[PDB]
């Protein structure tokens, strides 16, 4: 038996994450 | 020769996603 | 020595982006 070969190249980077959660609501408009 | 080497490490986590959507419109203002 | 190991698996999907900006203000109230 012989020794195992060299460890392989690291994998490619993963795909992009999703867009973030929606922001909070705007404030109430100014009173008249 | 020997057995195949170990698999490479997993790739890097993918990039962070983009900023989330803008929040909803705020409620309209009170009558004066 | 044996042959090189295989390429590793692709990385996982990235984390969600930052939370979005606040929405715009409501319209001004009427007189």
């Amino acid at each position: 038996y012989g020794p195992k070969g060299p460890k392989g190249p690291k994998g490619k980077p993963g795909p992009d994450g999703d867009p973030g959660d929606p922001g909070d609501p705007g404030p109430k408009g100014p009173k008249g | 020769y020997g057995p195949d080497g170990d698999p490479g490490d997993p790739g890097d986590p993918g990039p962070d996603g983009r900023p989330g959507p803008d929040g909803p419109d705020g409620p309209d203002g009170d009558p004066g | 020595y044996g042959k090189p190991g295989p390429e590793g698996p692709e990385g996982p999907k990235g984390k969600p982006g930052p939370k979005g900006k606040p929405g715009k203000p409501g319209k001004p109230g009427k007189p």
